[PDB]
């Protein structure tokens, strides 16, 4: 019937005068346009249908051809930004939110995914959708007393789009449209789909990565707690974008950084930060460096919850990149500690892992090494300890390290080196 | 004197998706 047309058989069929040899010519099209190696949409815009597929989206009498379309053009702006853009072009935007409040559940759903693919092309085409008015009508088809009653399906793509519409940054989306969608996404990120669920973690992660500002408008929210819990999820899917959130939310204030220590999620970092997915283990040890990089009674939480010995461990073992954020947790942990939580850290055995990193070639890893070896010594210092913190440093080799790095061509780390060596090493 | 750090590295869910079926 309608598979394997030729561009130009469905030129002809969109061209003729008959709706049904439209309609015909259109599914032909969508066909073509869904399958999964090399579908020819370049040809497919190279031969103008685009300003037809766009016109058949308004034919309130003849709902097939209206599915068909959205169906094609989702597809089409599926692909390239170009692509997208010849989409835009045709006049979709406007069109699709009209097609949001059809009285079929399968072409609401279509046009839903279709603003999706749109506003996901980036900020501009994201800001665009939302000037068109789409998300008032959009979080209408969200308004019931209970999401459970909602088509699985159509529920998953309302959250996907959702998503887009708070996606991308330079500039983030508007202040406005972000406060009118929030109270949803709440309601989204207590629903019990797995899908749904990372796809609001997602929303949440674009949000609050950004100035303490945007934190603050999710963090009021009060969805912390929930993102907590999501922390500790068995899905993959979900762990990932739940813990980018809470590892944006603890790049903001102090008072910020609170939330996420009161509402319990220290506790999920053992398992967290010796994870099999390289990823959450290096995105978890991240954020420890955040934390690291508070109040000394937030630095205290993490000595408590016992993160010292797994923050000596990632340092022992762990892929370089992982390992890089350690000596970050490490270094910030050295700079606003007390002298006993510094102490502390020296005989969980943080110095001989610490040392053998001296040993990398990245130049920046070797500067925060230093800095805090720096910063323990200077706890030695007002303990009247720097000799048997300089045994330690050359028993394990550590001094051998640093001598040689007298001679690294980088600046600031042949001098931090010579300054451990002359005041500590003599 | 410690200072935060935003992430490295982009991370997203799926920016488009193809509809098969």
């Amino acid at each position: 019937g309608t598979v394997n047309w030729s561009v130009e058989d469905i030129v002809k069929g969109i061209n003729s005068n008959n709706l049904e040899s439209q309609l015909q010519a259109t599914q032909a099209a969508r066909k073509l346009l869904s399958r999964e190696k090399q579908p020819p949409i370049d040809n497919i815009i190279r031969a103008g249908l685009i300003p037809k597929f766009v016109s058949f989206l308004g034919k309130t009498d003849c709902s097939p051809i209206q599915f068909e379309s959205a169906w094609a053009l989702t597809n089409i702006a599926s692909g390239t930004s170009e692509q997208t853009k010849a989409v835009v072009d045709g006049g979709a935007i406007p069109a699709f939110i009209s097609l949001l409040a059809s009285p079929h559940a399968h072409i609401s759903e279509q046009a839903v995914w279709a603003l999706g693919n749109i506003a996901g092309d980036g900020s501009a085409f994201r800001d665009l959708v939302i000037k068109h008015g789409a998300i008032d009508p959009l979080l209408a088809l969200l308004a019931v007393p209970d999401l459970s009653t909602l088509a699985c399906g159509y529920l998953r793509n309302l959250t996907w789009t959702l998503s887009n519409l708070c996606r991308n940054k330079n500039p983030a989306p508007p202040l406005d449209a972000v406060e009118q969608i929030l109270p949803t996404l709440v309601r989204l990120l207590h629903h019990n789909d797995p899908e749904v669920l990372a796809d609001s973690c997602w929303a949440i992660s674009y949000l609050t990565d950004g100035p303490n500002e945007r934190i603050e408008m999710v963090v009021k929210k009060g969805v912390v707690p929930q993102l907590v819990k999501l922390l500790g999820a068995t899905e993959l899917p979900i762990v990932t974008p739940a813990l980018r959130a809470i590892g944006n939310i603890v790049t903001g204030t102090d008072e910020q950084t609170q939330k996420v220590i009161d509402a319990g999620a220290l506790a999920v970092f053992p398992s967290l930060l010796t994870n099999p997915k390289t990823n959450i283990q290096k995105e978890a040890t991240w954020t420890m460096s955040n934390i690291t990089a508070g109040r000394q009674d937030q630095i205290q939480q993490v000595v408590n919850h016992g993160l010292v010995p797994f923050l000596v461990g990632v340092l022992s073992k762990a892929d370089f990149k992982t390992q890089k954020e350690a000596a970050w947790a490490i270094t910030n942990y050295t700079s606003g500690g007390t002298v006993e939580q510094i102490v502390y850290l020296v005989h969980c055995g943080i110095i001989e892992p610490l040392m053998n990193l001296l040993s990398a070639k990245d130049t920046k890893i070797i500067q925060v090494i230093l800095d805090a070896i720096s910063n323990i010594f200077q706890a030695a210092e007002k303990l009247g300890e720097t000799e048997k913190l300089s045994i330690m440093i050359e028993e394990c080799g550590g001094l051998d390290k640093i001598e040689a790095l007298q001679r690294h061509e980088n600046e600031s780390v042949y001098k931090a080196s010579l300054n451990l060596i002359e005041k500590y090493f003599s | 004197s410690a200072v935060k750090r935003p992430a490295a590295t982009k991370k997203a869910g799926q920016a488009k998706k193809k509809k098969l079926d």
